[PDB]
């Protein structure tokens, strides 16, 4: 892996994230190896692949996303500040996520696996794109966590500690998830 | 006041969307306005009593521009930025913490949790670029909590915790926007 | 299915715009959608039968970012790209040829033929990114076919070769937009 | 010719073609030589001089061209999917070409030159400019020509031999063809 | 002319806007027109006489891309441009001055002021980028011309000299657009 | 005073004039250290605080402006090519000033001062903001004496020394200027 030469074929990416359950793939940004791509620079390529009896953990992305299901189906669910719609999406289902929304996702009851095109428009930085999850893993941890002991302790008016056990996890399974059942 | 009209008159600001004890916040929008609109840039005011807090939250796209114009703030500001950091881990998380004097500038991105405390009585002045359809989404408190609208078998796993544990600890918080600040 | 509605509700794929004995094409453009209008991005499926051509052609302005979601793929996509050979003939021409396998991506830029054989059965997604109005032209089959829509004494100094003879050569395609592969 | 300091006044073009009939001119990049024309950067200026009974053989542009005709007259055919459609150019008229659109130019019967600046937005390469040919001369050739042979069989069903002569010319006069009456 | 219609058919240039015996402003805008409207660019012609001034004015916002088409042409073009001399007085203004021949061009930035002579008969070809809402300031003049918008105690401190003075020095110009040259 | 890492905490800004009635500041650049606020790039915030009794003197920016009124009171009026408008902007009122246009302020009759806060939306030179100002002073002067003698002296119909005197200042006072009453 180094620059490059003319090119519009792309076939490898980055894994962000690989367990027991499902991948997260990114390709690499467009204008990167080349100015030829200068166009295609504000948006990015992620594939999702997941297993049967599987949860993507809550989170929401700084880009709007258009999610594309390219192989099975799953659970859409987006979260609002009052409320919450559930979609499903069987093969060759379409629809855009607002950003700033979270949502989570799932593979039904199956034996198959659900094969998702995320596409990725960005706004803030520049062809960057950037998750925020609600959960601690192995990896990187909740984004809760990042303030400071008084500030939890008065936003949600209850003690660090009961905060800390409804806060840190021990996401074995990290980012995805086998629905116990 | 001008008994001639129409063009870009000035405007200040009415009812405001968020008040209670500890204080307001008034906000115009590209949607409810007319000059913002072409802008695509909204406007904010934010009144707090000194010891009060303003819960994270975030705003779904717009960056909001902060200027203290005076008294006291704390600040917690966090994100992730860089993906040239592309292998997960790599780009961990920043808690980036000041406190503005008046006179200072605090840049708010629009993915980033953020809160603040007014370690003084507070007034800042907020212009956020990129306003259409900016959501706020509250992360703590009774109203505008996105992570109480988790159904309880989401949180089971979200969370180290239980469902019923879950929306016992979120209903905990009384208040809605503003909070009273105290420590431990 | 939702009994409840309205939003960006989701969207699949309905009346193919090009189809036949070897394949078929769907495609939602930001016109004749909600969602996408916004995004000014559109969307295609690209279902062809082993061993069938879809004959070069080019799209006015969308760039095309191609999926191969299954089967093999041929390719050929030319084009001069570099004006920064700036005094003509230094910015020759290029054939970029290549066959994606599954998992691959190619990009196809506005101006340039592009054509494509199915090495085996072949299922694409295709997004298109400044998607607005854009229009497909046909290089080659009977419908859409472009050069055959020049004048008898234009095509004469076009090429090498007269009008009665280029009528002649292009309408020995029957098909239209997918086409029996076979060499030679 | 080497870089710059401050400036607007812009006199010299780049020649991309120039022969019996008449000349293919393109103004350099507006940032090129300053950061101080940033905003002009996605457009370019050509000109074009042409001669009594010539024509600007078939093609397209990948940017859309605004044609205003500073001198003279001359015939505009622009072809589609399923047609075409003429327009007459006498001095001071102009039209836009959308991008894409493949058209050729003929200035008239006349004894004088037509004379066109072609105002280019462009939006795939930014600040970039390319012409595409349907024929072949000497300088680059037809485009069609870049495909392999089984392709060009198999689009066309006639063969190979067939093809390539009524594929590739000798066009003598290049871009720039008299046209012989 | 062609008895079948409606696309981007041509267009060339009827009323001028400003016109007398020193020549003619004629301009066509995205407003006012179809196939600009989309570009957001606008045209114009300049058809002035020998020993013509066209006295000083600037666009609001568009910046002006000038070919001269023929005769010979004396351009004053004045500004700022770089911040980057970010302490007031660093980025002192500049004048840049030159004829063009035809076949010359010349660019002019919005903020500019921009006063040009026809040294010989002349005709131009005006191209400006972002011209949506554009408006001509001009500095001299009888009409449109701002400065004499100023109250006379306004003047008073903005200048040396008096209001009476500066009304009077003003109403002095009786032409409008362009003027006779003759110096000394 | 040197570049940086990832930050998001501005506190300095540049003194454009800073006299007996005034000061004028402006942030410095957004993306100016970091790449991180890209996005912010076109804009610029600038401080205005000024006395009572003081004239802001005529003249016009080459962005558009959003000025917001933190402190005090004032007036506010807008030149036209055939008119004015005036505006009283009591604290907390806020108003566009389209690009392009001429005004002055004035903090009135007070005891207080007027803060101001521009915020300036760049499109001709991305991320700048450049104020042409119609009188001389001791910094720049008058941008009308860029001209050149015949050229003023044409498109004013008086001779130079009478355009000098009612063109050549001696503002004491610079941006400045106490409304003497």
């Amino acid at each position: 892996a180094q620059n490059n030469p003319y090119l519009f074929r792309s076939n490898k990416f980055l894994t962000l994230f690989k367990n027991q359950h499902g991948s997260l793939r990114l390709l690499q940004r467009f204008n990167e190896d080349t100015e030829k791509l200068e166009n295609l620079r504000d948006y990015r390529v992620l594939e999702y692949c997941s297993k049967p009896n599987t949860l993507l953990l809550p989170h929401h992305s700084d880009s709007d996303l258009l999610v594309l299901v390219l192989e099975g189906q799953a659970i859409l669910v987006l979260v609002n500040p009052d409320g919450r719609d559930t979609y499903k999406l069987d093969q060759g289902d379409a629809i855009k996520i607002q950003a700033g929304t979270p949502f989570y996702l799932i593979n039904p009851d199956n034996n198959q696996n659900l094969r998702i095109l995320k596409f990725a428009i960005t706004f803030r930085r520049p062809g960057t794109v950037e998750d925020f999850f609600l959960s601690s893993t192995k990896r990187l941890p909740s984004y809760l966590s990042a303030f400071s002991k008084n500030f939890l302790e008065a936003s949600y008016d209850s003690p660090y500690d009961e905060i800390e056990q409804t806060l840190l996890q021990e996401e074995q399974e990290g980012v995805i998830v086998k629905m116990p059942k | 006041t001008l008994s001639s009209q129409d063009k870009p008159f000035n405007l200040r600001s009415r009812d405001p969307i968020y008040s209670n004890n500890y204080g307001k916040l008034y906000e115009i929008t590209p949607e409810k306005n007319s000059q913002l609109r072409d802008l695509d840039i909204l406007l904010n005011c934010l009144q707090m009593n000194e010891g009060a807090l303003f819960v994270p939250h975030y705003n779904s796209r717009a960056t909001v521009i902060l200027v203290a114009n005076e008294g006291r703030a704390e600040v917690e500001l966090v994100g992730l930025e860089q993906q040239q950091q592309q292998g997960l881990e790599s780009m961990q998380l920043r808690r980036y913490a000041a406190t503005l004097s008046e006179g200072d500038i605090i840049v708010i991105p629009s993915s980033f949790p953020v809160a603040l405390k007014a370690a003084s009585d507070l007034n800042m002045v907020g212009i956020g670029v990129n306003a259409e359809n900016n959501e706020r989404n509250f992360l703590a408190g009774h109203k505008e909590n996105v992570i109480r609208q988790i159904p309880r078998q989401v949180s089971d796993l979200t969370f180290p915790g239980s469902g019923e544990e879950v929306e016992e600890l979120l209903e905990n918080q009384k208040e809605s926007y503003f909070v009273d600040g105290q420590p431990r």
